[PDB]
């Protein structure tokens, strides 16, 4: 997909206020709590048996920052999401064996975190811009699956 | 299967929403029309501009139906029976759209409930809305 | 998004022996039967009370012919489906108000019809080619929505 | 929610799918892997080569489970209870994939039982597979 100029600005504008590490851990954690079957890929992270366990798990937090960090770097290329994420796409398919549907779920969870964190400033139009972005990244991450 | 615990934190989150339910319902609608334009195909008779009284009106009905489902959360199929009948035999909204509005309702609650929207409550609310969606599409065929 | 040279070949090869007219009415008919809410757009077609009534309705067949006709022509423009249905997409959004999900459902009903109609000949590899085609067409028809 | 007619159609159609369990189940799986490649992410521990023993055996396991559900269509929750727990607590396949396999099963049935795959039967089978999917994912969260 292709974001319009007035949406690319809303995304960047809002992202400049974000503490990536904080949001990443929060988003990955909620993913594992809201859609617990996603925990199938993190058996190595240890205990994820309860909401508090997941949100307090150091390995979940650490992985959250790497994921959202790669996501963040991707926002610098909103016009070339597929090419920017081509390598991680192959990794998730060939080595991680991660169903791309998972990227869609994380994307929606991320949107919920941004709203929870920003409240009123996460306006309908800003959400719209981000929905386009997460859909793009998910589509980009799924593009190299075979 | 909404657990007795999902119901409790749903009742708690919705209790906090209180008299803002209507306003939040309309906001969730606008969020959906902007985030997923295809949902607009179901409201050709409505003016979908921000501030639209039709959207505001619909929003209150949508909120009311939700407030009612929460009041009768242990037996939602009844509380929503009339409505389920309406979407299934007349409105005929493709089932896929219920997750879109549900997601937007979640985003709305998240944007208004800093303290209440915990991971556990976020989880329970999601299951609740998926449950409502299931009930409303249960008579489609 | 991308079919291989052999995939497009298989598609056209199998389609070349398809009476676009007759299969069209069959696909649209089953759509209205399997996913009855899709009938919301055809209250003017007349009797659609029974599977037999729906299947034998001349208006349904007439529309099925019209619908599959554009589909077939699209099979001649696989390297660019968006442009091919661009104007058709705008029409379905602005005047017809057809939720694009309807395109996806018709696509899967059409695949089933092809399988029913061609049996053994509709092998797994052939199906895979058509799945790409119906997804491509659906996405193209949805691309201009706003 | 399966009407007596759906149950009748399902039992009748699934009739011939009996002896060809492993074959049709295997074919349905192969159709899914080729048509929807992402589904292969759940079988990295399998040789997904055309005709592999693993795919043939799993095909039979799936078809037999459906034959069971059809046999006890009037008490599907209990009949599939063990399978439901397995997919919910261990396999944890994203719900979206059940629709994909369900579609490939319908395609398989359509290509093998032309006489039985009428529009009404088609609709009943689709509802049937969606029900089974619902039961199989009912304990996910
Ligand atoms: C915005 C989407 C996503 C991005 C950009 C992303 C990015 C990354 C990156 C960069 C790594 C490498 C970490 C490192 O080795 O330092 C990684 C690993 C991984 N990702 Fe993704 N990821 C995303 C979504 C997901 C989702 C939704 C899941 C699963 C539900 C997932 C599962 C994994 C797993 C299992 C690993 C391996 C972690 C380990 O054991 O070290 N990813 N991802
Ligand atoms: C969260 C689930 C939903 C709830 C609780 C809900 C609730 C309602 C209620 C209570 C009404 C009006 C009742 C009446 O006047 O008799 C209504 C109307 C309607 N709903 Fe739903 N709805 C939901 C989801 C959807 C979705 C996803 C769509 C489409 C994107 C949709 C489209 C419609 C339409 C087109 C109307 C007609 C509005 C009018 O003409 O005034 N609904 N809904
Ligand atoms: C493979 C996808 C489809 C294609 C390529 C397609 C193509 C067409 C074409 C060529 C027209 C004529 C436009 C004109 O020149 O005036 C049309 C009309 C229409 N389509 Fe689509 N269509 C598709 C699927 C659907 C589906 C599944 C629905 C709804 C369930 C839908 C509902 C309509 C309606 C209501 C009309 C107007 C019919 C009339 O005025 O007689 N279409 N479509
Ligand atoms: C019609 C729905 C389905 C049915 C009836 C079904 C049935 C089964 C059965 C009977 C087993 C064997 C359990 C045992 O050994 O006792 C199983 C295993 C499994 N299923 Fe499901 N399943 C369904 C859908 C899915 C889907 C959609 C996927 C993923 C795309 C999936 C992935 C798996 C996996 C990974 C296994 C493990 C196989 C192995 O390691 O041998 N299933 N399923
Ligand atoms: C009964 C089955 C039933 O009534 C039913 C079958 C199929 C659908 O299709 C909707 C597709 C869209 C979506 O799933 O999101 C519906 Cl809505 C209902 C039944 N349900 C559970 C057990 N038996
Ligand atoms: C049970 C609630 C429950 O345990 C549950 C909630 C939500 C989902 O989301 C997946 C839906 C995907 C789709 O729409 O196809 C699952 Cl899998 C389980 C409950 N309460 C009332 C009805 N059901």
């Amino acid at each position: 997909v292709h974001l319009t100029p007035e949406e690319k600005s809303a995304v960047t504008a809002l992202w400049g206020k974000v503490n990536v590490d904080e949001v990443g851990g929060e988003a990955l954690g909620r993913l594992l709590v809201v859609y617990p079957w996603t925990q199938r890929f993190f058996e190595s992270f240890g205990d994820l048996s309860t909401p508090d366990a997941v949100m307090g798990n150091p390995k979940v937090k650490a992985h959250g920052k790497k994921v959202l960090g790669a996501f963040s770097d991707g926002l610098a290329h909103l016009d070339n999401l597929k090419g920017t994420f081509a390598t991680l796409s192959e990794l998730h398919c060939d080595k991680l064996h991660v169903d791309p549907e998972n990227f869609r779920l994380l994307g929606n969870v991320l949107v919920c975190v941004l709203a929870h964190h920003f409240g009123k400033e996460f306006t309908p139009p800003v959400q719209a811009a981000y929905q386009k972005v997460v859909a793009g990244v998910a589509n980009a991450l799924a593009h190299k699956y075979h | 299967v909404l657990s007795p615990a999902d119901k409790t934190n749903v009742k708690a989150a919705w209790g906090k929403v209180g008299a803002h339910a209507g306003e939040y319902g309309a906001e969730a609608l606008e969020r959906m029309f902007l985030s997923f334009p295809t949902t607009k195909t179901y409201f050709p008779h409505f003016d979908l501009s921000h501030g639209s009284a039709q959207v505001k009106g619909h929003g209150k009905k949508v909120a009311d139906a939700l407030t009612n489902a929460v009041a009768h959360v242990d037996d939602m199929p009844n509380a929503l029976s009339a409505l389920s009948d309406l979407h299934a035999h007349k409105l005929r909204v493709d089932p896929v759209n219920f997750k879109l509005l549900s997601h937007c309702l979640l985003v709305t609650l998240a944007a208004h409930l800093p303290a209440e929207f915990t991971p556990a409550v976020h989880a329970s609310l999601d299951k609740f809305l998926a449950s409502v969606s299931t009930v409303l599409t249960s008579k489609y065929r």
